[PDB]
């Protein structure tokens, strides 16, 4: 993963949490968006009303579900989607699953393999899925103009990409700090309208979705902070206790 | 039991009578629980109770875990996102068994560079050290084939990597990795099969882990001092010694309660940091990530196992006196476990009668460079194997068994230790006068 | 009476753990 | 002084909870999980058949029978009074909870041609064998030896209730919704 | 080490001495072996030799059976049949798992007769009969749930009717079932979780068997005569016993050999007979099989557990008197508990003063009446519930319960029995 | 099934074993006519060429397997069965899988539960199948003349079917032996034409089919027999070095 | 004779135990062999077609794709237009040759009047199975995970780093047709 | 000389084992 734009999402940290609104918007921007392509096919569709997520009403997940098309696990026939079923899979075939890619993915490295870096920083998922969404310029790098991969375009957050001859350093080091992605440039201005009148900037609806897309890899992300929470606390009473009965025994003997 | 004069159980109440008469169940654990123990005990003691609820900990998730697992290539990773995402504390039940994993060998690596370091490994405690080298081979076994149970990318190419490793043994190699994969490739057959050898293998540690304790309360518990305890009477023993209840039982507690509070803080806060975010990726047999490490506990001999190439001259001068049967892949493999085996065989290769490195002016530098250069196998076992890291891997791992084959063997000629003090009575009352 | 300094402990150390768990699930430090 | 014991009963009470606390997270686990409790609810609708046999449908893990009924076991002269019965209760879910172990209230329809019921023996949940098993028709439970008359009312052997009724009702004369 | 006057370990050789100044386990294990044993023990003190070989068979076949079996719900009958048709001797492993857990059995119900006969829960044994007692409970359930593991038609209906007993407990049972379950119905999570615990119990017994060896070597062996060793000198306990290796080793490692020729034999030639035809049969929740039969060791208590019903005039007076809390459901599941409870009980309930059976005259008859009975129970379970079973299936569990509740305290009492030898010496020696 | 036909069978015994010539007639029995309905999901095509079975050379049995065609997994549309491919399923719903019904089903039961028929008769399997497909008469009962069943036909071997009420008794259970099967009578004589010459009667054809269908339960039968005879003679060598030595070591106590 | 010394029976017994104990052991670690896994070498035997993506196909052998490819309308023509200087990855590193040769454009071939040559579809330097479909301009393979073009011999020439997509053992070759034994 | 009748017995039984066993269960 590249240099990410730090973005302050606010789930970050032992206090941070998931804005249900921000949540919202993202799951109707991948609704509109990114369900062409990619799949959530580990996320079922009832978590859509679970407890610190989206918290949608039931009937209006439901209504969400019917609008897929599911193959009965048990019938073959076709029918509408359930709250019980997942989120399809990729229809395009090697658009990748999202269920995990938050945490599948590190925007954040070293220095030096030391790994502080990702210890203050984190692992950096949702910033990296912004600076990919964000990552396409409006024109290509100067050099090798001339020979831009055909199905391709150029991003600057992506590094596993194909880059040109041209491109590359004679070590077969590249040159330029994006590379080409077979991924079209997904979002444009105002391509989404929040019914709220919430911001529609291409940035926008990238920081929701990269939100949304945390909250599908961590849906409990908040019962482990207060779990997190509960245990600190219990293990410093049990941890005093403990040093003033250690410091009352041994001093018996000194 | 240890030598030590103490105070043997008597059963007081009548219920007490009637069952020591029948089975002295608690007269064993009393005699247990009341080992004298030495006053001067330092906060590097605390690591065999960490060693032990560690071991409880991975036990009993693993177990609650193994009621939601499956080990299927088409539903393990399936149903490792099950536990994460429907069964009640799933999520934490498998960040605490990840993250115990790595508290676990960090602890034993605190646990052998203490025994390193204060000369526990010595006479009369060899077996106590052979023991614990079992345990630590029992226990990589295990934390592998655990990392291969999930099913992600990292699971399968790093299973697929280390498993090669047994292809390297000329003639059986083949044979040998055949029969531990079950075909051709890391395939079903081999995850379940290693689902098999995981949950056993816990099972073989913890009867391993009580024949070590029965072998240290079988010799006493060594002390920074080295000096052991007097011997010649109760008095003597006791102006040494405290009983291990209460007094070491709380303090260790104690320790353990600070310990898991940062471990907690951890699990909570960060539980990802340990982890490699490609096994949030399922396998793909066709797709290598770009850059396979194994997980950190075992970087050092991955690092060592790296560090020897045909193009290092002992790798050829090998290769030429065995008519190339010594490869530089197997000589690799030679040296990575070399590396275990040469710490196993410490007892017999520090030659000096000096136990204790706290009196032993030069055998501390050497001690402190061991560590250091552990460090740097862990670091460097992460980066490319390009130059410069092809050297510092090299100096590294010639380092390692320069320490336990030369260094160890040439002090015990050439030091001149300190004298120890008298009694351990005299180096408590020289702290807490 | 003696017990109640030991029982008064069992007590004390309950509502010490319990209640310092629950402040912290207000979640406003 | 006894503050001693105090702090030291103290200690140990945090030290009881905080391992209280981490054993029953490993009892919970094993409760029904958030899938498991989504599938507490489920919608069907199923189709019509011929008299004189049953059919059998799953829901909840479950079967649950459709038997229209022979002349013979519509009427059985309503012969079973309600006073030699085992269980008394309709064991209905479609009418109120003082409702009677009578043939009218078993069935769903007026004539008594159509009876609806989960196909698990109040005993220990096995499937009672049907067709007009048993000593008393109805049916007959294989593995404990209770016997449910035509009515699934327990007539004999160690079941305590009646073969519950689940909550169904016609959507058409041909059709039958149970959810 | 027992109480017995008895030669300790002596190191003799370099590494000997070595080891035992370090680590005293060759001691340990040679006391263990050297234990001075009653010379006149007979051919029922095999079946604890035979007990932990077919202990250390099950574990291991489990785990070699393990690294083949998929405890999924879509993948567990075929896993099975691969195992069956795939795998390198699989047939053989498995079919040697599957009788040998009838081998268990039989030994420990073998093992029990003879302990009841020659009174080895008397004191001071109670504590070694209490940890018999959690070997066997644990078997129980560990045979059970390895029962459940297939999912055939019988490993699901089992699997429904055994959970269906913890609903039976009146206000709480729901929420057991429920928490055994995971759920509503048997289903994958049950089938996952009774895999886990069929791998993590037999660890437990084995624990348990370490504890039950102990608490014996703690009290030394019992001997058919019940008359205990002479303790006072070196010279008159070699006379009362033997050194347990090599004479009793190389006997009960012969009659191991001897029990294992037919074991292997049924194995080869015949090993369906023992089993269902209808666990070959995937599960179907839509309809139970016409043969629902327990396999044999659990048909005394499943016997009853039948018979048990409401019409039985003691269950209508419970059910009275509890007003309606208990009911024929639940008072057959507290019998059925109570089968096994009232047998833990037995060396507080047996107020004789003397210990062999063989003395004995009348509680000989109740004896021998107790293990026809045990016959029954096991044959009753096989049949159906129509008369004249009901009656025979009643009368056999009266048997059962008036045997430990009744007969025992009343013998104790009133009992004339014959005078024990005075030695073990002179029993040995009037039989040669 | 009760009052079974105890047909000899050649593997029956502990020296009892396969004819091969047997198990290729009842192959052909069951491909040419069985299989229409039923199928033999657990068996792979490719057991056919293993020994103690019917020991098809190789070309032949991947001859046979291009007679089926698969939904492959890995294209997802029907491709020609080779031989690592299993029997498909039952192409009639209705119609039970065969794969373990010489196993799953008994033949010979008590007398009065206590199982020594079956101790010495075995359980009956292959000896079941052969009954059913032999147990169609040429006329009913007569006791339900006008009155059985028209979608299922009388069976003297099968006992789980229905039986017309005329048939039924309430005193006690049923007149009639069998019971009525849902399937049709499944063989005549010189249906399948055997190239050997073999005869070819509905008795042959059906005691072939069921020797088929028992190694298709059992394909392992004599490795297991085998094994048996290994261990039975290792056991009686050691039983009986064990006893002289035990007898040799007591007789020092005398 | 036997000796009639009682520890001559006593070795005896041991030696029984010791057999008796063997057969017992082999059984528990030769069930770890590969069992089902055996038959993935399969006959691979398809229907032919003239056209090389045509007949041609990414096949599943060795649980692994694999290319079949007759040298037809692309390949011996770019195979007589891709000089053994011009190619990287050089030894035959070939199972269906004896032994080695340089560079060699046929003798990748199963046949010396190569007609027909074979490789493994998972590109293994890395791990990959690169588009076949005579596509790349070499008329071979082109690399998505790594960004190699291939010889339609299935050898290297332009990509990061020279590894040839790798031959696997074939041959017989017989019905105009892929086929494996 | 010492192990005469030790080895030679050990041998012994343990190849009559493997004798017996193989050829009448074979033939
Ligand atoms: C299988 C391993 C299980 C291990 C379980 C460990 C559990 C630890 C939890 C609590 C133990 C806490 C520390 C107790 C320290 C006691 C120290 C001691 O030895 O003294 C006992 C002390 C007497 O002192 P002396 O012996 O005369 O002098 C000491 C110097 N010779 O006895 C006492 O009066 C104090 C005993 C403390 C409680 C002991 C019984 C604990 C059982 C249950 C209590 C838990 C209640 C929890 C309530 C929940 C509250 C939130
Ligand atoms: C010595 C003690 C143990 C150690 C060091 C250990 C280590 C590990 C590790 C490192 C993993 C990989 C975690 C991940 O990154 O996903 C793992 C997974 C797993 N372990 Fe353990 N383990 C131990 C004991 C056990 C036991 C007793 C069981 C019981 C069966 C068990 C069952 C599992 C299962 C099912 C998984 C895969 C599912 C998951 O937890 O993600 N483990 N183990
Ligand atoms: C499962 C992991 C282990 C557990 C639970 C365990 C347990 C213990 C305990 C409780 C102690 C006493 C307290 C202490 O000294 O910290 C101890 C001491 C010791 N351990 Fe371990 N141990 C483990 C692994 C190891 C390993 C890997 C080694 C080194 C190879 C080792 C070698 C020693 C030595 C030498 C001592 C000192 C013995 C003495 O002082 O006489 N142990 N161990
Ligand atoms: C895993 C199964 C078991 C094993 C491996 C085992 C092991 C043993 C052994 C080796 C002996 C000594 C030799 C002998 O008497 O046969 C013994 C004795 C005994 N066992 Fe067991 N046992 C098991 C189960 C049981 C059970 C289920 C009970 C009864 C509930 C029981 C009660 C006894 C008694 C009373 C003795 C006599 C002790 C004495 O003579 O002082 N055991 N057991
Ligand atoms: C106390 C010792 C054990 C007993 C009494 C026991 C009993 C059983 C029984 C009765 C079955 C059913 C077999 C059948 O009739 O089809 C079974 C199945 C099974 N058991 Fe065990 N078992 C024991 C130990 C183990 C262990 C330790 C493991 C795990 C390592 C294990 C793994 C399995 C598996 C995977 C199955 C299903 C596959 C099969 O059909 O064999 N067993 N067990
Ligand atoms: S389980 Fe249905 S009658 Fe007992
Ligand atoms: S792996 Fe495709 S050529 Fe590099």
């Amino acid at each position: 993963g590249g240099h990410v734009e730090d973005v302050p999402f606010s789930f970050e940290g032992p206090f941070g949490t998931f804005d249900q609104h921000q949540l919202q918007r993202g799951l109707q921007v991948y609704t509109e968006v990114c369900a062409a392509c990619h799949g959530m096919k580990f996320v079922p569709i009832r978590s859509l009303s679970e407890p610190g997520g989206p918290e949608l009403p039931e009937d209006q997940v439901r209504a969400y579900a019917t609008q897929f098309t599911v193959t009965d696990e048990e019938t073959g026939e076709d029918r509408e989607g359930k709250p019980t079923d997942h989120f399809p899979h990729s229809a395009l075939e090697n658009a990748p699953d999202l269920s995990l890619m938050a945490k599948a993915r590190a925007g954040f490295h070293g220095p030096m393999g030391t790994g502080i870096s990702q210890l203050f920083n984190g692992i950096g998922g949702p910033e990296y899925i912004y600076s990919v969404l964000t990552g396409f310029p409006e024109e290509p790098p100067k050099c090798a103009e001339g020979h831009e991969p055909d199905g391709f375009y150029y991003n600057r957050a992506f590094q596993n990409g194909s880059v040109p001859d041209t491109c590359k350093d004679a070590n077969g080091v590249k040159t330029t700090a994006g590379s080409w992605i077979a991924m079209p440039p997904p979002l444009m201005d105002d391509l989404v309208e929040y019914a709220d009148g919430h911001d529609a900037s291409v940035h926008a609806m990238a920081e929701d979705v990269s939100a949304f897309l945390m909250w599908a890899a961590e849906p409990k992300l908040m019962a482990r902070k207060q779990a997190g929470f509960t245990a600190v606390m219990f293990l410093t009473v049990l941890s005093v206790l403990l040093y003033l009965t250690n410091k009352r025994l041994w001093a018996g003997v000194k | 039991m240890s030598g030590i004069p103490h105070d043997h159980y008597e059963p007081r109440t009548g219920i007490e009578k009637w069952l020591h008469s029948r089975l002295p169940i608690v007269a064993l654990a009393y005699d247990t629980i009341m080992i004298p123990t030495p006053r001067n005990l330092n906060w590097m003691w605390i690591w065999g109770v960490v060693l032990a609820f560690c071991l409880v900990l991975q036990i009993v998730t693993g177990i609650v875990l193994a009621m939601h697992y499956t080990p299927h290539v088409d539903l393990a990773f399936a149903s490792v996102e099950h536990i994460m995402r429907n069964v009640n504390g799933g999520f934490m039940l498998r960040y605490l068994h990840a993250n115990g994993a790595s508290l676990f060998f960090i602890a034993v690596y605190l646990h052998i560079f203490r025994g390193l370091y204060y000369g526990s490994y010595k006479a009369p405690r060899e077996v106590t050290w052979i023991v614990g080298m079992l345990i630590y081979l029992a226990m990589m076994a295990t934390a592998f084939m655990g990392y291969v149970l999930p099913w992600g990318q990292m699971s399968f190419w790093g299973a697929t990597v280390i498993t090669g490793l047994f292809g390297a043994i000329p003639g059986i190699g083949h044979s040998i990795q055949t029969w531990l994969l079950g075909g051709p490739a890391v395939d079903n057959a081999t995850l379940n099969r290693f689902f098999s050898l995981h949950y056993l293998l816990p099972f073989v540690i913890a009867a391993l882990v009580a024949i070590h304790i029965w072998a240290f309360h079988s010799t006493g518990n060594n002390n920074p001092t080295g000096v052991e305890v007097r011997r010649t009477s109760k008095a003597e023993a006791q102006k040494d010694t405290v009983p291990f209840w209460p007094y070491f039982i709380i303090k260790d507690v104690f320790a353990l309660a600070v310990v898991l509070l940062v471990f907690f803080a951890i699990v909570g806060f960060m539980p990802n940091y340990l982890g490699h975010p490609d096994n949030y990726i399922e396998a793909n047999p066709l797709s290598t990530p770009a850059h396979i490490v194994p997980e950190w506990y075992f970087l050092p001999f991955y690092a060592i196992l790296r560090a020897f190439t045909a193009d290092v001259w002992v790798v050829q001068i090998a290769n030429f006196i065995s008519f190339g049967i010594i490869d530089a892949k197997f000589f690799g493999v030679l040296a990575m476990f070399g590396a275990i085996l040469v710490m196993a065989l410490v007892p017999w290769l520090d030659t000096s009668p000096v136990r204790s490195g706290r009196y032993r002016p030069m055998f501390k530098i050497y001690f402190w460079l061991l560590a250091a250069d552990f460090v740097i196998l862990t670091w460097v076992g992460a980066q490319q194997t390009t130059f410069p890291y092809d050297w510092i891997s090299l100096i590294a791992s010639a380092y390692w068994f320069a320490y336990f084959l030369v260094i160890l063997p040439i002090l015990g000629a050439i030091e001149k230790p300190v004298a120890p003090p008298a009694t351990i009575e005299e180096d408590f009352n020289a702290h807490y006068s | 009476w003696k017990y109640r300094y030991r029982l008064g402990g069992f007590a004390s150390g309950a509502l010490l753990a319990l209640a310092l768990a629950g402040i912290f699930s207000t979640g406003n430090f | 002084g006894t503050r001693r014991d105090f702090l030291y009963y103290a200690t140990a009470g945090a030290g009881a909870v905080a391992t209280g606390a981490a054993v029953w997270p490993l009892i919970n686990q094993m409760n029904p999980s958030a899938d498991v409790q989504a599938l507490a609810s489920i919608f069907v609708d199923v189709s019509s058949v011929e008299p004189g046999v049953q059919l059998t449908v799953k829901f909840l893990g479950k079967p649950i029978f459709i038997r229209r009924r022979t002349e013979a076991d519509i009427e059985l002269g309503r012969s079973v009074q309600l006073g030699q019965l085992v269980d008394t209760n309709a064991r209905n879910a479609n009418i109120d909870a003082g409702a009677e172990a009578t043939d009218q209230n078993r069935t769903l329809d007026e004539a008594g041609e159509w009876l609806v019921m989960w196909g698990v023996c109040t005993h220990l949940g096995c499937v009672p064998i049907g067709g007009v098993s048993g000593d008393f028709g109805g049916w007959f439970c294989p593995c404990h030896g209770s016997h449910y008359d035509s009515a699934g009312r327990i007539r004999k052997g160690p079941a305590p209730e009646n073969l519950p009724i689940p909550l169904a009702k016609f959507i058409d004369e041909t059709t039958i919704q149970l959810g």
